[PDB]
Parts: C-alpha cells; sequence; structure tokens
C-alpha cells in the first residue's frame, strides 16, 4: 500500500494542464532542487532492501548455486541447464565385436547392449 | 536357494532362458546373448514404429485442443498482468 | 490448528499431452520447468 | 500383553538403505525445493 | 480404516550426499535411479 503523506495543491480535473514548456521548466526546477538537496539513502520513504542469498532463509544452497550459475552466464534468460543422457534412451545398435576382442569383454558388451 | 542363484549368477543372466547350468562355454552364451539382443532390437523397433504411429495420430487429433489451451493460457497471463496494473492504478487514483 | 479449514472436494486432473507420455520426455520437461523457474526467480529479484 | 502389538518383517523385496538415491526421497526433496522456491518467489512478489 | 494403524514417530533424517547439491547432478541421479528401476522391473518380468 502507499505510504506517501505529502499534499500538493493540485486539482488536475479543475486546473489547466501544464504546457510542455511549463512541464520542462518544472522538471528543470525539480532537477535544480535535487542538485541542491542531496539524496538520502536512509530515507523512510524507500522500502527495506532485499536480503541476499545467504540472508534469505527460503533460499537453499542448491538454489543459491543455481542462481550464481545463472548470473555468471552472459545471457541468464538464454542460459540452459545441461541435458540428461538422451543416448541411453536411444536405439541400441548391434555391437561390432572384433576377432581380437576377449570372450569376457564381448559377453559384457552384449550384456550391456541387452540391458539397454 | 533362489537368492543364492540370483547372487552367484547375474540377474540378467538368470532372466535369460538360454543361460543353463551346464553351459559353461563362453561362445554358446555369447551366441545366445547375441540372438536375444537381435530379438529385443527387432521387438523394440516394432514397438517404436507402433508408438510413433499412435503418437502421430494423437497429435493430429489433439493439436487444435493444445493450441486452444496455449492461447487461453497466454490470454490468462495477459489478463493477470493487466489486473495487477489496474489494481496499482486504482490504489494510486484513490490516494491522489 | 484451529483457524485453517481444509476443503473437501474433487481433484482436478490435468490433460496429459501426447508429447509428454514418456519418462525421458517427462524428465526433460521437468528440467526445463526447473530452469524456467530459476530464471523467473532471478528476473523477479532483478526487477525488484 | 494386549495393547502392544509386535511388528513383523517380510523379505519379498531387497533391503534398500535410506540413502539420497531413493526415488521417493528424491521426489520429497524436489517437492521441498519447489516449496522453498515458491515461498521465496512469493516473498519477492509481495515485495515487488 | 481399522486394521491399518499409523505409527507416530520422529522423521528419519536422510543424509544428503554432497553430490546432490545441484540441479543437474540431482537430475542425473534421479534419471539413473529411474533407469535402474525400469531395468529391474523388466528383468523381474523376464525372470517371471
Amino acid at each position: 500500500m502507499p505510504a506517501i503523506t505529502t499534499v500538493h495543491e493540485s486539482l488536475p480535473y479543475i486546473d489547466p494542464e501544464p504546457t510542455p514548456e511549463q512541464r520542462a521548466a518544472a522538471e528543470a526546477l525539480i532537477a535544480e532542487e535535487r542538485a541542491k538537496v542531496p539524496d538520502d539513502p536512509y530515507h523512510a520513504l524507500l522500502p527495506p532492501p532485499l536480503p541476499p542469498l545467504n540472508e534469505s532463509r527460503h533460499l537453499t544452497p542448491i538454489l543459491q548455486n543455481e542462481l550464481a550459475r545463472l548470473a555468471s552466464s552472459p545471457d541468464p534468460q538464454a542460459a540452459k541447464m545441461d541435458a540428461l543422457d538422451f543416448s541411453r534412451y536411444e536405439a541400441p545398435e548391434m555391437p561390432s565385436i572384433d576377432s581380437s576382442q576377449s570372450l569376457e569383454e564381448t559377453a559384457s558388451q552384449l550384456w550391456e547392449t541387452l540391458k539397454q | 536357494i533362489w537368492n543364492r542363484r540370483e547372487e552367484n549368477l547375474n540377474a540378467l543372466r538368470l532372466g535369460l532362458g538360454y543361460y543353463d547350468s551346464d553351459s559353461e562355454d563362453g561362445e554358446d552364451d555369447v551366441a545366445n546373448i547375441r540372438a536375444t539382443l537381435e530379438a529385443a532390437l527387432d521387438r523394440l523397433m516394432a514397438s517404436a514404429e507402433k508408438g510413433n504411429k499412435l503418437e502421430k495420430k494423437l497429435n493430429l487429433h489433439l493439436g487444435g485442443y493444445k493450441n486452444r489451451a496455449e492461447m487461453l493460457r497466454k490470454k490468462l497471463g495477459e489478463a493477470h498482468a493487466a489486473l495487477e496494473k489496474a489494481r496499482n492504478a486504482l490504489a494510486g487514483f484513490q490516494v491522489l | 490448528e484451529t483457524d485453517l479449514l481444509p476443503i473437501k472436494t474433487s481433484r482436478v486432473v490435468r490433460p496429459r499431452p501426447p508429447n509428454f507420455t514418456s519418462i525421458p520426455s517427462l524428465l526433460k520437461a521437468f528440467q526445463d520447468e526447473w530452469d524456467a523457474l530459476v530464471l523467473e526467480t532471478y528476473t523477479t529479484r532483478e526487477q525488484l
């Protein structure tokens, strides 16, 4: 909800709309006022700061590591995680067992191909 | 006895019906494993072809429903964003 | 324990897509959803 | 002798240790991670 | 409702391995567990 209690003497439904030159002059006056009065980082109007990754209780260490990895990528929107082993779900071709291959090694390769 | 059979002999070896107790030759076991692998590959190829045909038929049947659901979801997201913007505008208008 | 009232109704069933009918497809979709959730959380933090 | 009932064990399945590689344990961990990420995203959305 | 009674005890804390501290490693572990379970089910069917 809003917390601004400042009152400005403006009735835009009854008062005339400011001109673009008048709006530019008002913007210049506001800029001069902001140059004269320095900004206060500890102002009550500013909201509380966001807690860090370690300060957040809901953020897990795995989530913090993933967020750091996403931030380290130059394109976090285009950053993608590593895909799983899709070759394990692919079609297993017939293994080519050479004549110099051992019987135990050929049997193990055949068993692995049969399991796949 | 069954646990000892499944621990000494492999589970995949015990599952195959061509792994006999008297078949200690590696060549016969390798030939049986190759035949079983060829049969499994043929069965997997047939199952993959049938599943591909079924998936193509299902996609051709339900592509319109999927597109309608996607369009409705996009419209719902845009409406939620507009509702948040309108709520903020209403709060600001009340304060003003 | 007292102010929370559970709701006793039926369960909503999501329509299963034709593409999401395999375990590897489900795993790929879960990975994509997790990556999208992480990217959305990072973008929300940056926007905040 | 009456209110206490003993617990019997069946050896139909192999003894699986309660490690981090269990399917139900992985599902519970993924659900907890999703809940924590949802809570963090909800707090960030409220702040935003 | 009657013959099945729940057990009220403390939750057993599963020791999470240090490898399961990232989304991709946990996803690979879950995929390996699912593949092992599928292979075990297929082997059980063939043995039956």
